[PDB]
Protein backbone atom coordinates (compact mmCIF):
# COMPACT_ATOMS: atom_id res chain seq x y z
CA UNK A 1 0.00 0.00 0.00
CA UNK A 2 0.95 3.84 0.17
CA UNK A 3 3.83 4.97 2.46
CA UNK A 4 5.19 8.70 3.21
CA UNK A 5 8.96 8.80 3.88
CA UNK A 6 10.05 12.34 5.24
CA UNK A 7 13.44 14.04 5.27
CA UNK A 8 15.97 13.71 7.75
CA UNK A 9 16.28 16.15 11.06
CA UNK A 10 17.10 19.83 11.02
CA UNK A 11 18.30 22.35 12.88
CA UNK A 12 17.38 26.33 11.83
CA UNK A 13 17.72 29.87 13.28
CA UNK A 14 15.59 31.94 14.77
CA UNK A 15 13.74 33.64 12.02
CA UNK A 16 15.15 31.43 8.96
CA UNK A 17 12.48 28.84 6.90
CA UNK A 18 12.70 24.84 7.13
CA UNK A 19 11.23 22.43 4.40
CA UNK A 20 10.10 19.02 5.01
CA UNK A 21 9.89 16.90 2.53
CA UNK A 22 7.47 14.15 2.17
CA UNK A 23 8.17 10.87 -0.72
CA UNK A 24 4.53 8.88 -1.50
CA UNK A 25 5.45 5.59 -2.93
CA UNK A 26 3.28 2.27 -3.48
CA UNK A 27 0.02 4.18 -4.68
CA UNK A 28 -0.98 6.96 -6.97
CA UNK A 29 0.21 10.16 -5.14
CA UNK A 30 -2.88 12.33 -6.29
CA UNK A 31 -5.34 10.06 -5.19
CA UNK A 32 -4.35 10.84 -1.75
CA UNK A 33 -4.36 14.73 0.17
CA UNK A 34 -1.43 15.07 2.30
CA UNK A 35 -2.24 16.86 6.13
CA UNK A 36 0.96 18.12 8.49
CA UNK A 37 0.26 17.64 12.09
CA UNK A 38 3.65 18.76 14.37
CA UNK A 39 3.90 18.06 18.32
CA UNK A 40 6.25 20.48 20.00
CA UNK A 41 7.50 19.34 23.50
CA UNK A 42 5.52 19.81 26.47
CA UNK A 43 2.15 20.21 24.08
CA UNK A 44 -0.37 17.96 21.79
CA UNK A 45 -1.16 17.14 18.42
CA UNK A 46 -1.17 20.38 16.08
CA UNK A 47 -2.78 20.61 12.69
CA UNK A 48 -0.79 22.59 10.56
CA UNK A 49 -2.76 22.40 6.98
CA UNK A 50 -3.54 20.33 4.03
CA UNK A 51 -2.67 19.95 0.16
CA UNK A 52 -4.08 18.58 -2.50
CA UNK A 53 -1.11 17.09 -4.95
CA UNK A 54 -3.11 17.44 -7.87
CA UNK A 55 -4.19 20.61 -8.29
CA UNK A 56 -1.74 21.87 -5.45
CA UNK A 57 -5.00 23.48 -3.41
CA UNK A 58 -4.01 24.54 0.41
CA UNK A 59 -5.97 24.80 3.29
CA UNK A 60 -3.77 26.39 6.47
CA UNK A 61 -4.40 26.87 10.13
CA UNK A 62 -5.50 30.18 10.74
CA UNK A 63 -2.77 29.90 13.25
CA UNK A 64 0.09 29.91 11.02
CA UNK A 65 -1.50 31.50 7.59
CA UNK A 66 1.23 34.25 6.65
CA UNK A 67 4.58 32.06 7.08
CA UNK A 68 3.72 28.40 5.66
CA UNK A 69 3.56 27.03 2.32
CA UNK A 70 2.78 23.49 1.30
CA UNK A 71 3.96 22.68 -2.31
CA UNK A 72 4.41 19.61 -4.86
CA UNK A 73 6.59 17.92 -7.06
CA UNK A 74 4.30 15.55 -8.77
CA UNK A 75 7.12 14.03 -11.01
CA UNK A 76 8.28 12.77 -7.72
CA UNK A 77 5.56 11.95 -5.74
CA UNK A 78 6.97 14.40 -3.28
CA UNK A 79 5.26 16.63 -0.66
CA UNK A 80 6.76 19.99 0.85
CA UNK A 81 5.86 22.04 3.90
CA UNK A 82 7.76 25.49 4.17
CA UNK A 83 7.56 27.28 7.71
CA UNK A 84 9.07 30.61 8.14
CA UNK A 85 9.80 33.22 10.27
CA UNK A 86 10.62 30.00 12.95
CA UNK A 87 10.29 30.69 16.97
CA UNK A 88 11.27 28.77 19.13
CA UNK A 89 7.22 27.39 19.73
CA UNK A 90 8.49 25.81 16.04
CA UNK A 91 10.91 23.10 17.80
CA UNK A 92 8.93 19.78 16.89
CA UNK A 93 8.47 16.61 15.24
CA UNK A 94 6.60 17.43 11.89
CA UNK A 95 4.27 14.59 10.39
CA UNK A 96 3.10 14.37 7.07
CA UNK A 97 0.23 12.36 6.49
CA UNK A 98 -2.96 11.13 4.60
CA UNK A 99 -5.72 11.43 7.36
CA UNK A 100 -9.20 10.32 7.63
CA UNK A 101 -11.92 12.95 8.48
CA UNK A 102 -14.39 12.13 6.36
CA UNK A 103 -15.10 8.63 4.73
CA UNK A 104 -15.66 7.34 1.68
CA UNK A 105 -18.90 6.20 -0.05
CA UNK A 106 -17.79 2.75 1.04
CA UNK A 107 -15.76 2.42 3.85
CA UNK A 108 -12.19 0.27 1.77
CA UNK A 109 -10.55 2.98 2.00
CA UNK A 110 -11.28 5.13 5.22
CA UNK A 111 -7.54 3.92 6.72
CA UNK A 112 -4.80 6.46 7.35
CA UNK A 113 -1.22 6.31 6.14
CA UNK A 114 1.73 8.58 8.17
CA UNK A 115 5.24 9.59 7.70
CA UNK A 116 7.57 8.75 10.07
CA UNK A 117 8.64 12.12 11.46
CA UNK A 118 11.28 15.11 11.11
CA UNK A 119 12.29 16.47 14.21
CA UNK A 120 13.00 20.26 13.58
CA UNK A 121 14.65 22.47 16.28
CA UNK A 122 15.00 26.21 16.25
CA UNK A 123 18.52 27.22 18.23
CA UNK A 124 21.09 29.92 17.28
CA UNK A 125 23.69 27.39 18.29
CA UNK A 126 26.50 25.35 16.27
CA UNK A 127 25.84 21.52 15.13
CA UNK A 128 28.31 18.74 16.63
CA UNK A 129 28.27 15.30 16.03
CA UNK A 130 28.83 12.80 18.82
CA UNK A 131 31.77 10.77 20.00
CA UNK A 132 31.01 7.60 19.95
CA UNK A 133 33.15 5.38 22.88
CA UNK A 134 32.54 1.86 22.61
CA UNK A 135 31.58 0.33 25.90
CA UNK A 136 33.34 -2.58 26.66
CA UNK A 137 31.66 -5.78 29.53
CA UNK A 138 26.08 -15.80 31.84
CA UNK A 139 25.21 -12.67 29.73
CA UNK A 140 26.87 -9.90 29.56
CA UNK A 141 26.37 -5.85 28.61
CA UNK A 142 28.01 -3.71 26.24
CA UNK A 143 27.20 -0.80 24.75
CA UNK A 144 28.47 2.55 23.44
CA UNK A 145 28.13 6.13 24.53
CA UNK A 146 27.26 8.94 22.12
CA UNK A 147 28.36 12.07 23.70
CA UNK A 148 28.57 15.33 23.02
CA UNK A 149 25.77 16.08 19.89
CA UNK A 150 23.62 19.12 19.22
CA UNK A 151 20.96 18.93 17.82
CA UNK A 152 18.56 15.72 19.05
CA UNK A 153 18.47 13.12 17.52
CA UNK A 154 20.33 10.64 17.10
CA UNK A 155 19.73 6.72 15.94
CA UNK A 156 21.34 3.63 17.46
CA UNK A 157 21.61 0.08 15.70
CA UNK A 158 23.27 -3.06 16.46
CA UNK A 159 25.36 -5.00 13.81
CA UNK A 160 23.85 -3.04 11.24
CA UNK A 161 20.23 -3.92 12.16
CA UNK A 162 20.92 -8.09 12.40
CA UNK A 163 20.75 -7.75 16.24
CA UNK A 164 17.46 -6.20 17.74
CA UNK A 165 16.99 -8.97 20.91
CA UNK A 166 18.12 -7.35 24.47
CA UNK A 167 18.95 -3.81 22.74
CA UNK A 168 18.33 -0.88 24.50
CA UNK A 169 18.47 2.50 23.55
CA UNK A 170 18.39 4.78 26.49
CA UNK A 171 16.75 8.70 25.74
CA UNK A 172 19.55 11.28 26.29
CA UNK A 173 21.05 13.69 28.77
CA UNK A 174 20.82 17.51 28.37
CA UNK A 175 24.16 18.38 30.50
CA UNK A 176 24.83 21.70 31.99
CA UNK A 177 27.27 22.76 28.67
CA UNK A 178 23.61 22.73 26.43
CA UNK A 179 24.93 19.31 24.65
CA UNK A 180 23.28 15.70 24.39
CA UNK A 181 24.39 12.41 25.59
CA UNK A 182 22.95 8.71 25.06
CA UNK A 183 23.91 5.25 25.86
CA UNK A 184 22.63 2.41 24.24
CA UNK A 185 23.37 -1.47 25.78
CA UNK A 186 23.19 -5.22 24.53
CA UNK A 187 23.11 -7.96 26.55
CA UNK A 188 24.65 -11.09 24.83
CA UNK A 189 25.92 -14.29 26.12
CA UNK A 190 29.34 -14.41 27.57
CA UNK A 191 29.93 -17.14 25.75
CA UNK A 192 29.69 -15.01 22.37
CA UNK A 193 32.45 -12.78 23.43
CA UNK A 194 35.02 -14.42 21.79
CA UNK A 195 33.35 -15.38 19.03
CA UNK A 196 31.14 -12.67 17.52
CA UNK A 197 32.01 -9.48 16.75
CA UNK A 198 29.51 -6.47 18.02
CA UNK A 199 29.37 -2.63 16.19
CA UNK A 200 26.97 -0.46 17.24
CA UNK A 201 25.66 1.92 14.52
CA UNK A 202 25.20 5.72 15.53
CA UNK A 203 23.65 8.16 13.36
CA UNK A 204 23.70 12.20 13.47
CA UNK A 205 21.61 13.05 10.43
CA UNK A 206 22.19 17.35 11.59
CA UNK A 207 26.27 16.91 11.12
CA UNK A 208 27.02 14.25 8.98
CA UNK A 209 28.14 11.89 11.22
CA UNK A 210 27.88 7.72 10.52
CA UNK A 211 29.81 5.94 12.99
CA UNK A 212 29.98 1.91 12.96
CA UNK A 213 31.91 1.40 16.11
CA UNK A 214 33.24 -1.86 17.18
CA UNK A 215 32.67 -2.96 21.10
CA UNK A 216 35.66 -4.96 21.81
CA UNK A 217 35.90 -7.20 25.22
CA UNK A 218 38.86 -5.79 27.56
CA UNK B 1 -3.37 26.21 22.40
CA UNK B 2 -5.38 23.24 21.98
CA UNK B 3 -9.10 24.26 21.23
CA UNK B 4 -10.67 21.24 22.10
CA UNK B 5 -11.06 20.30 26.01
CA UNK B 6 -9.70 16.98 27.17
CA UNK B 7 -9.08 16.33 30.73
CA UNK B 8 -5.55 15.41 31.15
CA UNK B 9 -5.73 12.26 32.62
CA UNK B 10 -7.83 8.95 33.52
CA UNK B 11 -7.36 5.48 34.63
CA UNK B 12 -8.88 2.56 34.61
CA UNK B 13 -8.36 -1.22 36.21
CA UNK B 14 -7.47 -4.40 33.75
CA UNK B 15 -10.74 -5.74 31.78
CA UNK B 16 -12.98 -2.67 32.89
CA UNK B 17 -13.97 0.48 31.27
CA UNK B 18 -13.41 3.77 31.23
CA UNK B 19 -14.37 6.71 29.59
CA UNK B 20 -13.18 10.26 28.69
CA UNK B 21 -14.35 13.54 26.99
CA UNK B 22 -13.26 16.08 24.72
CA UNK B 23 -15.50 19.01 24.52
CA UNK B 24 -15.69 21.77 21.92
CA UNK B 25 -18.42 24.06 20.50
CA UNK B 26 -21.69 24.16 18.04
CA UNK B 27 -19.04 25.27 15.76
CA UNK B 28 -16.79 22.17 15.85
CA UNK B 29 -18.06 18.96 17.79
CA UNK B 30 -21.55 20.10 18.49
CA UNK B 31 -21.88 21.40 14.42
CA UNK B 32 -20.34 18.64 12.36
CA UNK B 33 -20.21 14.67 12.92
CA UNK B 34 -16.44 14.84 12.10
CA UNK B 35 -15.16 13.71 15.41
CA UNK B 36 -11.74 11.64 15.82
CA UNK B 37 -10.04 9.60 18.49
CA UNK B 38 -6.35 9.00 18.11
CA UNK B 39 -4.09 6.78 20.24
CA UNK B 40 -0.36 8.12 21.35
CA UNK B 41 2.13 6.05 22.25
CA UNK B 42 5.46 8.21 23.01
CA UNK B 43 7.69 7.86 19.86
CA UNK B 44 5.04 6.55 17.12
CA UNK B 45 2.99 8.08 14.70
CA UNK B 46 -0.52 8.58 16.22
CA UNK B 47 -3.13 5.73 15.13
CA UNK B 48 -6.90 6.45 14.71
CA UNK B 49 -8.97 4.61 16.74
CA UNK B 50 -12.72 6.30 15.60
CA UNK B 51 -13.86 8.72 13.04
CA UNK B 52 -16.77 10.38 12.05
CA UNK B 53 -17.92 10.17 15.72
CA UNK B 54 -18.66 6.45 16.06
CA UNK B 55 -16.74 4.81 13.04
CA UNK B 56 -13.90 2.25 13.30
CA UNK B 57 -11.22 1.54 11.10
CA UNK B 58 -10.29 -1.54 9.81
CA UNK B 59 -8.30 -3.60 12.95
CA UNK B 60 -9.55 -1.49 15.43
CA UNK B 61 -11.69 -3.94 18.35
CA UNK B 62 -15.41 -2.72 19.12
CA UNK B 63 -13.79 -2.55 22.95
CA UNK B 64 -13.47 1.04 21.58
CA UNK B 65 -16.20 3.28 21.29
CA UNK B 66 -17.01 6.96 20.38
CA UNK B 67 -20.38 8.38 20.74
CA UNK B 68 -21.74 12.15 21.42
CA UNK B 69 -24.39 14.40 22.83
CA UNK B 70 -24.43 18.38 22.70
CA UNK B 71 -21.26 19.73 22.27
CA UNK B 72 -19.27 16.66 24.22
CA UNK B 73 -18.09 13.35 22.30
CA UNK B 74 -16.54 10.73 24.46
CA UNK B 75 -14.60 7.82 24.25
CA UNK B 76 -15.29 4.85 25.70
CA UNK B 77 -12.38 1.52 26.28
CA UNK B 78 -13.82 -1.60 27.60
CA UNK B 79 -11.81 -4.29 28.63
CA UNK B 80 -8.98 -2.50 29.39
CA UNK B 81 -5.15 -3.94 29.17
CA UNK B 82 -1.91 -2.70 29.64
CA UNK B 83 -1.28 -1.82 26.27
CA UNK B 84 -4.20 0.74 26.06
CA UNK B 85 -1.90 3.06 28.27
CA UNK B 86 -1.33 5.81 25.82
CA UNK B 87 -2.40 9.69 25.11
CA UNK B 88 -5.88 9.86 23.74
CA UNK B 89 -6.20 13.03 21.32
CA UNK B 90 -9.95 13.92 20.11
CA UNK B 91 -10.00 15.93 16.64
CA UNK B 92 -13.20 17.12 14.69
CA UNK B 93 -13.30 19.37 11.78
CA UNK B 94 -14.08 23.15 12.98
CA UNK B 95 -13.73 26.94 12.90
CA UNK B 96 -13.08 27.82 8.78
CA UNK B 97 -11.43 24.68 7.24
CA UNK B 98 -9.91 23.76 9.88
CA UNK B 99 -8.65 20.36 11.68
CA UNK B 100 -9.34 20.76 15.59
CA UNK B 101 -7.39 18.79 18.47
CA UNK B 102 -7.99 18.19 21.95
CA UNK B 103 -5.07 18.23 24.63
CA UNK B 104 -4.66 15.02 25.03
CA UNK B 105 -6.15 12.42 28.05
CA UNK B 106 -3.29 10.57 28.99
CA UNK B 107 -4.64 6.93 30.39
CA UNK B 108 -3.64 4.60 33.56
CA UNK B 109 -4.05 1.04 33.64
CA UNK B 110 -3.81 0.64 37.42
CA UNK B 111 -2.84 -2.31 39.26
CA UNK B 112 0.67 -2.58 37.36
CA UNK B 113 3.13 -4.59 40.06
CA UNK B 114 5.70 -2.77 41.31
CA UNK B 115 9.16 -3.48 39.36
CA UNK B 116 12.81 -2.79 40.55
CA UNK B 117 15.55 -1.49 38.65
CA UNK B 118 17.60 -3.49 36.54
CA UNK B 119 21.07 -1.13 36.53
CA UNK B 120 24.35 -1.43 34.53
CA UNK B 121 27.41 0.57 35.05
CA UNK B 122 30.15 1.24 32.83
CA UNK B 123 33.11 2.78 33.71
CA UNK B 124 35.29 5.36 31.13
CA UNK B 125 36.70 3.65 27.94
CA UNK B 126 40.20 3.43 27.43
CA UNK B 127 39.55 5.76 24.00
CA UNK B 128 37.91 8.39 25.99
CA UNK B 129 40.55 8.19 28.67
CA UNK B 130 43.15 9.01 25.80
CA UNK B 131 41.03 12.09 25.25
CA UNK B 132 41.74 13.29 28.34
CA UNK B 133 37.73 12.57 29.34
CA UNK B 134 35.75 10.15 31.76
CA UNK B 135 32.30 9.10 31.77
CA UNK B 136 30.96 6.84 34.20
CA UNK B 137 27.65 5.54 31.98
CA UNK B 138 24.74 4.49 35.10
CA UNK B 139 21.45 2.90 32.74
CA UNK B 140 18.31 2.08 35.10
CA UNK B 141 15.49 -0.01 33.45
CA UNK B 142 12.73 -1.73 33.95
CA UNK B 143 11.24 -0.16 37.25
CA UNK B 144 7.73 0.81 38.06
CA UNK B 145 6.65 3.11 39.09
CA UNK B 146 8.16 5.47 37.31
CA UNK B 147 10.38 7.43 39.65
CA UNK B 148 14.25 6.55 40.80
CA UNK B 149 16.59 8.35 42.57
CA UNK B 150 20.27 7.93 42.23
CA UNK B 151 23.30 8.78 44.49
CA UNK B 152 27.28 8.47 43.35
CA UNK B 153 30.02 7.29 45.43
CA UNK B 154 33.29 7.95 45.12
CA UNK B 155 34.84 5.20 47.15
CA UNK B 156 32.36 5.35 50.20
CA UNK B 157 32.36 9.00 49.96
CA UNK B 158 29.10 11.32 48.11
CA UNK B 159 29.90 12.92 45.22
CA UNK B 160 27.28 15.42 44.01
CA UNK B 161 29.92 17.68 41.04
CA UNK B 162 29.65 16.33 37.69
CA UNK B 163 26.48 14.44 37.81
CA UNK B 164 23.69 14.63 35.39
CA UNK B 165 20.48 12.31 35.50
CA UNK B 166 17.68 12.17 32.67
CA UNK B 167 13.88 11.84 34.05
CA UNK B 168 12.54 8.62 34.00
CA UNK B 169 11.23 7.76 30.31
CA UNK B 170 8.37 5.37 29.63
CA UNK B 171 9.20 2.08 27.79
CA UNK B 172 7.00 0.39 25.18
CA UNK B 173 6.54 -2.69 28.04
CA UNK B 174 4.96 -0.50 30.81
CA UNK B 175 8.10 0.12 32.76
CA UNK B 176 9.97 3.19 32.89
CA UNK B 177 13.85 4.29 32.18
CA UNK B 178 16.72 6.57 32.84
CA UNK B 179 19.98 7.08 32.62
CA UNK B 180 22.76 8.85 35.16
CA UNK B 181 26.26 10.32 33.92
CA UNK B 182 28.99 11.18 35.71
CA UNK B 183 31.71 13.25 34.72
CA UNK B 184 35.42 13.42 35.98
CA UNK B 185 39.06 14.22 35.35
CA UNK B 186 40.59 11.05 34.30
CA UNK B 187 42.71 11.95 37.15
CA UNK B 188 40.06 11.68 39.41
CA UNK B 189 38.85 8.03 37.91
CA UNK B 190 42.30 6.62 38.56
CA UNK B 191 43.09 7.82 41.75
CA UNK B 192 40.04 6.27 43.45
CA UNK B 193 39.55 2.40 44.61
CA UNK B 194 36.41 2.39 43.15
CA UNK B 195 32.75 4.89 42.05
CA UNK B 196 29.47 3.52 43.20
CA UNK B 197 25.81 4.28 41.31
CA UNK B 198 23.12 3.60 43.97
CA UNK B 199 19.57 3.77 42.43
CA UNK B 200 16.80 3.92 45.28
CA UNK B 201 13.19 2.64 44.17
CA UNK B 202 10.07 2.81 46.65
CA UNK B 203 12.76 2.59 49.62
CA UNK B 204 14.73 -0.10 48.18
CA UNK B 205 18.11 0.24 46.66
CA UNK B 206 20.19 -1.11 43.89
CA UNK B 207 24.16 -0.50 43.91
CA UNK B 208 26.85 -0.86 41.27
CA UNK B 209 30.23 -0.47 41.50
CA UNK B 210 33.15 0.02 38.96
CA UNK B 211 37.18 0.20 39.23
CA UNK B 212 39.96 1.23 37.15
CA UNK C 1 -18.67 6.69 -6.66
CA UNK C 2 -15.79 9.19 -6.18
CA UNK C 3 -12.98 8.38 -3.99
CA UNK C 4 -13.19 9.76 -0.54
CA UNK C 5 -10.23 12.46 -1.55
CA UNK C 6 -12.50 14.51 -3.06
CA UNK C 7 -15.40 14.42 -0.32
CA UNK C 8 -12.49 15.98 1.89
CA UNK C 9 -12.38 18.31 -0.71
CA UNK C 10 -15.64 19.62 -0.65
CA UNK C 11 -15.35 19.76 3.40
CA UNK C 12 -12.45 21.86 3.48
CA UNK C 13 -13.80 23.96 -0.17
CA UNK C 14 -13.17 27.52 0.06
Amino acid sequence: QMQLMQSGAEVKKPGASVTVSCKASGDTFSDYRIHWVRQAPGQGLEWMGRMNPKSGDTNFAQKFQGRVTMTRDMSINTAYMTLSGLTFDDTALYYCASLLIVGGFDPLDDFEVWGQGTMVTISSASTKGPSVFPLAPGTAALGCLVKDYFPEPVTVSWNSGALTSGVHTFPAVLQSSGLYSLSSVVTVPSSSLGTQTYICNVNHKPSNTKVDKKVEPK
Amino acid sequence: QSALTQPPSASGSPGQSVTISCSGTSSDVGGYNFVSWYQHHPGKAPKILIYEVTKRPSGVPDRFSGSKSGNTASLTVSGLQAEDEADYYCSSYGGTNNLLFGGGTKLTVLGQPKAAPSVTLFPPSSEELQANKATLVCLISDFYPGAVTVAWKADSSPVKAGVETTTPSKQSNNKYAASSYLSLTPEQWKSHRSYSCQVTHEGSTVEKTVAP
Amino acid sequence: PSKRSFIEDLLFNK
